[PDB]
């Protein structure tokens, strides 16, 4: 199963350099979350008004790393919800 | 009225189409209302129309006749006398070069070199526009920071035939490079875009340089994913100083998010056999670098005549956008790839046949799949070959065949002797790097011989063998078990996967016999071909190809012959017969046990010789050398490099092979194999065109240098061979 | 491959033989290497029998007009400095006036020579290639350029007095046509169908008469009307129309004076009352200039590329590109004289003065004729 | 061209659009809300009474003429 | 080929080699006569018989260039949805390409912008002419169509779940949910958006997801 192959160094998800990630604040409504992260390329389609902004790269075959980033928004798209997190390892 | 056929006559091919365009224009057509007077006064527009094309001295006539209820015939007459002959390109108020130098750089031309007569001095507005462009060009990129264009002015003469062209341009003087500015949002990328920026002060200032360092700064900020960052160049000027300071202005933008892959116009290929040669992953932070590599590896597989690649904006949204992959697929939905017709043809009186299927289209579990089965020479041979170039998407392949071979020997170099061979191979590829390729293997092969006439370098292996056989008897018989660890490396980096035009591939392909195995050798094969555009244009193109091999007996058992090298046939050595190269079978004499009185058998020895005897018959060789260099052009035709990509190409092979264990010494009454300077060589003119069945090849290389035996055929033919 | 449908149309044949009087060369000489497929104005010059002559790669001869004797010869070619050798690449007639000779180039300078030696007196950069024939006037040398620009230059010095702009078409034609004086002004001649009269002075301008007449629809009907030298008398101006219409003109105001249907034409000489024009379909005719009326017409060197007529021992005589010398009578209207002198070409204009004709081949060789 | 002068109607391969194509629908659990059907991939109501490919017919129909 | 005999005489027989299955000739014949005679009134008959025949003939992008051509000649005319019909069954039939596919292997996953563009144009017929005798067999034709869009969502989705690009996963999903909630192709994947999710550890979606797929494993 493992071996040393050329894994074509995959990346997934959004961007979350760390000043974008320090960019965020509680009082935003989704257009200043858009502008400051770029668009989430993972909205949460069943009902919740959520976004999901996911880092994840895995250079070669060995070392999974992923950043998770959770948003909530209310019907009007004011936000109150952050969970922010590095993701348990892979290969 | 209306008109039942309109015709054009008199016209020398040129642009017989636009003529009905120009028609069109006017207001007629086939069928549309048009009288007498009016088809005279329109007939005035195809003047207008051979006028812009050059043809100034062109005036147009029309002739008509009445249906007997006003149902019109049509035909429009033209004179298309000689025009458009630039007798001079001059250019006032230059004072930097000698003018020479710079119309010489002109897609048109004043007077054509004899040295190289390459065109005509023939007159094109457009074409004008470009040059005066390449004008300005080349005064930026030399230096002249202020030069300028100033009224250009085109002249005709009082006959209209005569044209010439004149150009006022100024000077200034040519400016240093006094320093660089970069400015604006770089995300922090700065570093990088300064090592772009790196001159030194004393540079001239050179707009071709500005022109490429805004197209690496654009290329740095894709590969980070800036797809369509604003970049601008503006320069910061002082005469006096006669030095210009550069600003460059980004913006970089959003971080631009590949929400789809989208690929079109593959009607058959399977999308996982685009998709898995992504580099780019779909949901992720797009890089230019990285769609590049994508559409780099769809050329290089080779299913594809035409690769385009497009990237948009999402409809509305700020940052994402779709990547769009279009393509044409080859053989356009000829079945099973490309049919492989294999052929014995030239200028030699013999046939052999191959036929095989290859590719893509194969059932219920998506491997791809070849199949060959032949007789060559006096040979039948027949393979099975299952693959799959990604057993697990990661990019291991694996691949397993099976053969069956027999050999009769009436001839076609094909020594006397009757032998069967039968075999299987197991093998595993895995890339090691976006360009290189390894691979592991697992073969196992069979043999049974028997009518073996005598013969010097096969028996060299059976004698060393063990159960040495009788001499002078012609018939001995002999087994073999095999087993083998196949191996090989590869190196690929091609544009297209066909034709050509610049990278590289190389392929090793090498075995050797795990103990247990009766024969206990190895052999190594290198192949190599390189591709180079000429004057760095990749429409014109040269090619450099090699091959390389040797094998040698690990316990001393030398090689088994029925694995020898050979060379001859088009894929390897144009000009010979497939397998005429390298040394001869040398028999001994022998008393015909088994014979047919028939058959003029090699040396008989009660009709032939008593003694070691030639013959035209070859053993290929334990070592090999090969080479070509070859140059490749157009050949305009109703089918041309436009309509169809035909190929077409100049070449020099250079061929030979030896055999290592010939006895120098003990034989020195027979010609000595031992060294590889017998080289072969051929060289002429070949074809390929990639007909819906599949690759034709055609080509002419007589073999102006040459040996004892070789059987020559200066004309060769084939189909197929795939890759 | 191809060749066996190369399209020409075909000059009319050469005219009738016979002859009232039998025409000779007097002497000839090679002024050098000839204009070749070449097109601009280039032609001898006579005053007080000393002939003057030049070719494109830039030599110039003076010459003895009763015989072919040298004055002096000079060539205004670049020194190579081992680099490219760069030819005047001549063009724009000669003219003489005094101590000096004019010359143009087919590159932006224009030369001075003196005329009883070979020396250079001044050369000057002028806005585009000089193909005009300079003219003399008044202590001034009046050009015009392929650029359309027209330039005054000091005739003591070179130096540029003024400029006018007249406008061309990107497909202007050949931009030649050589200004003249008379009156106090300086009538010139624009690509742009624009016939047009200058101060002399100031590079003041009078009036702009353009002939809008053309009505080109398409851009080769458009094609750039006026390229001949204006000629005036009584204060009045005629010019001519590639492709337009003959106009003769006031020269106080621009207003017309007359106005004709002829096109095609590039090239004519007056008599006191008789125009002798040159069309480019090779029509000769000669036309009164009150009311534009034909005292004759004839046709037989139709598409033969006449040379521009001049009236020379009581006779029309014009050459053609073929390698033929033709004289008509002037008011009879028919061939006095036919004659062959150059094998190779011979567009340039004749010049009469001083008793002589003059012509200069296509192919570099002058001659001097006589009937 | 060789064929057996029939099959004027349908196409060189596989009208499998006869059958195997039931329209399963997808329902939404309590507490959830799925996404919506966004635009033109919904299919409207049907009549259900015209004929299938096997039998109705393709040509042109029978327009008025003139001239 | 066809000389200037009346427009009458050429329809006529036109029409008979249409029924004698000639179409070969039968275009070639109805090609003159548009040519010759296009302002008539027969222009209009005779761009649908130059449609079908196009269609018939195998000539798709023929076919797909008249019904263009007709449909701006014509906005309105009694048969627009007869031609609506014949332009979203020529994209139709402009996929199933050869018998190898036939006999041989599923062709679903291969290009869907014949198939999609196809089944928008039967959309427009069933949504603006749902009285047309057309409108069931496009109705069975837009299903098969929507399901056949759904399995190469599918596929991409199988692919870059083999891969791993779980976000591309989780997009694919989520987008054939939007786009095609009502096949068998998207029941199928979710089981697969279950594994993505929880892949990249997003465990509450997953969990969501799962509750999808338990209700909807009917």
């Amino acid at each position: 199963l493992e071996r040393v192959v050329y894994r074509p160094d995959i990346n997934q998800g959004n961007y979350l350099t760390a000043n974008d990630v320090s960019k965020i604040r509680v009082g935003m409504t989704q257009q200043q979350v858009a502008y400051a992260l770029g668009t989430p390329l993972m909205s949460d389609p069943f009902g919740t008004n959520t976004w999901f902004y996911v880092f994840r790269q895995q250079p070669g075959h060995e070392g999974v790393t992923q950043q998770t980033l959770t948003l909530t928004f209310n019907s009007s798209g004011v936000l109150t919800n952050i969970d922010n997190k590095p993701a348990l390892s892979g290969n | 009225p209306t008109i039942a056929s309109i015709t054009f006559s008199g016209n020398k091919s040129v642009k017989d189409d636009m003529l009905k365009q120009n028609l069109e224009a006017s207001g007629v057509r086939v069928g549309e209302s048009l009288d007498r007077t009016t088809i005279a006064d329109i007939e005035k527009g195809l003047e207008d129309f051979y006028y812009s094309v050059g043809k100034y001295s062109a005036s147009v006539k029309a002739v008509v006749t009445p249906l007997p209820r006003n149902r019109v015939d049509l035909k429009l007459v033209f004179q298309e006398g000689v025009s458009a002959e630039i007798q001079q390109i001059n250019i006032v108020g230059n004072h930097a070069f000698t003018t020479d130098e710079l119309i010489s750089h002109f897609q048109l031309r004043d007077e054509v070199p004899w040295w190289n007569v390459v065109g005509d001095r023939k007159y094109q507005k457009q074409k004008l526009a470009g040059d005066l462009e390449t004008l300005r060009s080349y005064y930026l990129d030399r230096g002249y920071a202020r030069f300028n264009i100033d009224s250009t002015q085109v002249s005709l003469t009082p006959d209209k035939k005569g044209i010439y062209v004149t150009v006022n341009i100024t000077e200034g003087d040519q400016y240093k490079l006094s320093g660089v500015e970069v400015s604006g949002n770089l995300a922090g990328h700065s570093a990088e875009i300064e090592q772009l920026t790196k001159i030194e002060p004393g540079e001239l200032y050179n707009g071709t340089k500005v022109t490429k360092m805004e197209d690496d700064i654009k290329k740095l900020l894709g590969r980070y994913g800036y797809a369509y960052p604003r970049v601008q160049s503006m320069p910061e000027i002082n005469d006096a100083d006669k030095t210009v300071k550069l600003r460059v202005n980004v913006d970089a933008g959003n971080r631009f998010y590949v929400r789809k892959i989208r690929f079109e116009g593959n009607d058959t290929s399977k999308d996982a056999v685009l998709r898995r040669e992504m580099r780019q992953m779909e949901g992720a932070w797009l890089g230019s670098d990285l769609v590049d590599q994508g559409k780099e590896r769809l050329n290089r597989l080779g299913f594809f005549e035409t690769v385009d690649t497009d990237t948009q904006r999402v409809p509305g949204s700020p940052d994402q956008v779709d990547v769009v992959y279009k393509v044409k697929e080859r053989n356009t939905l000829v079945p099973r790839g490309s049919f492989n017709f294999g052929i014995g043809y030239g200028a030699e009186s013999g046939v052999s046949f191959q036929a095989g299927v290859q590719q893509d289209n194969w059932l219920g579990t998506g491997y791809a799949v070849g199949i060959n089965g032949t007789k060559n020479d006096y040979q039948t041979y027949a393979e099975l070959s299952v693959t799959n170039p990604y057993f697990t998407v990661d990019g291991v392949s694996l691949g397993g065949r099976l053969f069956y071979n027999d050999f009769q020997a009436d001839d076609a170099d094909l020594s006397d002797y009757t032998n069967k061979s039968y075999g299987t191979d197991v093998t595993l590829g895995f890339p090691i790097n976006e360009y290189n390729s390894l691979r592991a293997g697992l073969g196992y092969v069979h043999n049974s011989l028997s009518n073996m006439q005598p013969q010097v370098a096969m028996w060299r292996y059976l004698y060393s063998m063990g159960e040495h056989p009788s001499t002078s008897d012609q018939d001995n018989s002999f087994k073999t078990d095999d087993f083998t660890f196949n191996y090989g490396w590869t190196y690929n980096k091609l544009d297209r996967g066909y034709f050509p035009t610049d990278g590289s591939r190389v392929n090793l392909t090498g075995k050797v016999t795990i103990p247990g195995s009766d024969n206990e050798y190895y052999k190594v094969t290198l192949d190599t071909a390189t591709y180079v555009p000429i004057d760095d244009d990749h429409k014109w193109v040269v090619l450099g190809r090699t091959r390389w091999g040797y094998g040698d007996g690990l316990g001393g058992k030398e090689m088994p012959f029925y694995e020898n090298f050979y060379a001859g046939g088009s894929s390897t050595v144009r000009g010979f017969q497939s397998n005429t190269i390298g040394p001869k079978a040398v028999y001994f004499p022998h008393q015909a046990s088994n014979y047919d009185p028939d058959y003029d058998y090699e040396c008989a020895t009660q009709d032939g010789a008593k003694d070691l005897c030639k013959s035209d018959d070859a053993v290929g060789g334990n070592a090999m050398a090969v080479a070509s260099l070859e140059f490749i052009t157009p050949t305009p035709f109703i089918s041309d490099k436009y309509a169809n990509s035909v190929r077409t190409s100049f070449f020099w092979d250079m061929g030979t092979v030896w055999d290592t264990n010939w006895d120098s010494s003990q034989y020195s009454g027979y010609p000595d194999y031992s060294d590889p300077s017998n080289i072969r060589m051929s060289a002429g003119i070949a074809l390929q065109w990639m007909s819906p069945l599949g690759p034709l090849v055609f080509s002419y290389a007589q073999p102006f240098k040459k040996y004892d035996g070789d059987k020559a055929e200066q004309f060769q033919f084939n189909i197929g061979k795939t890759w | 491959l191809f060749n066996s449908e190369e399209d020409v149309v075909k000059m009319s044949p050469l005219p009738t033989v016979e002859n009232q009087f039998t025409p000779t060369t007097a002497w000839s000489t090679s002024v050098g290497s000839g204009i070749g497929n070449f097109y601009s104005n280039l032609h001898p010059a006579l005053a007080d029998n000393v002939v003057y002559a030049a070719d494109r790669a830039g030599l110039v001869k003076a010459l003895n007009a009763d015989d072919g004797k040298e004055i002096w010869s000079v060539s205004l070619a670049e020194k190579d400095g081992w680099f490219s050798k760069e030819p005047a690449l001549l063009s724009g007639g000669v003219t003489v006036s005094g101590g000096h000779v004019y010359i143009g180039s087919e590159k932006a300078q224009v030369y001075a020579l003196n005329t009883s030696d070979g020396t250079v007196a001044w050369q000057t950069k002028v806005a585009g290639e000089a193909l005009s024939r300079p003219v003399v006037s008044d202590g001034l040398v009046l050009i015009h350029t392929s650029n359309g620009q027209l330039q005054a230059l000091n005739e003591a010095d070179g130096a540029v007095k003024w400029t006018v702009n007249l406008d061309m078409p990107s497909l202007s034609l050949r931009g030649e046509s050589a200004p003249t004086t008379a009156f106090g002004a300086a009538v010139v001649g624009g690509d742009n169908g624009r016939v047009s009269a200058v101060l002399m002075e100031q590079g003041q301008m009078i009036w702009q008469q353009r002939i809008s007449q053309a009505t080109g629809s398409t851009e080769i009907d458009r094609l750039s009307d006026v390229d001949t030298t204006p000629v005036v008398v009584n204060g009045v101006v005629f010019a001519l129309a590639y492709n337009g219409n003959l106009t003769a003109l006031d020269l106080r105001s621009g207003q017309i004076m007359w106005k004709r249907e002829l096109g095609s034409v590039n090239d004519f000489i007056v008599d006191g009352n008789r125009i002798y024009l040159v069309d480019q379909n090779d029509r000769v005719m000669a036309l009164t200039i009150d009311g534009g009326v034909t005292l004759w017409t004839q046709s037989d060197l139709l598409h033969r590329l006449l040379t521009s007529p001049v009236l020379y021992n009581g006779n029309l005589v014009v050459g053609d590109s073929e390698g033929y010398l033709h004289w008509i009578n002037v008011e009879d209207g028919r061939f006095v004289a036919q004659q062959k002198v150059d094998s190779s070409g011979f567009q340039t204009e004749p010049v009469a003065a001083d008793g002589k004709l003059l012509i200069q081949a296509k192919d570099g060789t002058v001659y001097s004729i006589t009937r | 061209c060789s064929s057996d002068s029939r099959y004027k109607r349908q196409v060189s391969g596989d009208e499998a659009y006869l059958e195997a194509a039931p329209l399963a629908e997808l329902h939404a659990p309590a507490g959830m809300i799925l996404p919506v059907t966004s635009g033109d991939y919904a299919i409207p109501v049907t009549n259900g009474s015209g004929a299938v490919g096997k039998a109705l017919d393709i040509r042109p129909p029978a327009q008025p003429l003139a001239l | 080929e066809v000389p200037d005999n009346p427009p009458n005489e050429i329809y006529a027989t036109a029409q008979q080699k249409l029924q004698d299955g000639n179409w070969r000739q039968a275009i070639t014949q109805l090609e003159a006569l548009d040519n010759r005679y296009p302002f008539g009134p027969y222009s209009q008959q005779v761009q649908l018989d130059l449609i079908y025949a196009y269609y018939k003939n195998a000539d798709l992008p023929l076919a797909q260039a008249a019904i263009d051509r007709f449909i701006r000649l014509n906005p309105t005319h009694p048969n627009i949805d007869y031609v609506m019909y014949m332009r979203g069954l020529t994209n139709m039939a402009l996929d199933d390409s050869a018998l190898q596919g036939f006999f041989g292997v599923d062709r679903s996953d291969r290009d869907p912008q014949h198939a999609r563009a196809a089944f928008s144009d039967f959309s427009k017929l069933v949504r603006g002419y749902p009285n047309s005798q057309y409108t069931t067999d496009a109705t069975k034709r837009l299903v098969f169509l929507k399901d056949r869009l759904a399995k190469y969502e599918y596929s991409v989705a199988e692919y870059y779940t083999e891969r791993g690009a779980w976000v591309a996963v989780v997009n694919r999903v989520e987008g054939m949910l939007r786009d095609y909630p009502d096949t068998q192709a998207t029941r199928d994947a979710l089981p697969l958006m279950e594994n993505a999710y929880r892949q990249m550890q997003m465990n509450a979606q997953a969990e969501k997801v799962a509750k999808i797929i338990a209700a909807n494993s009917s």
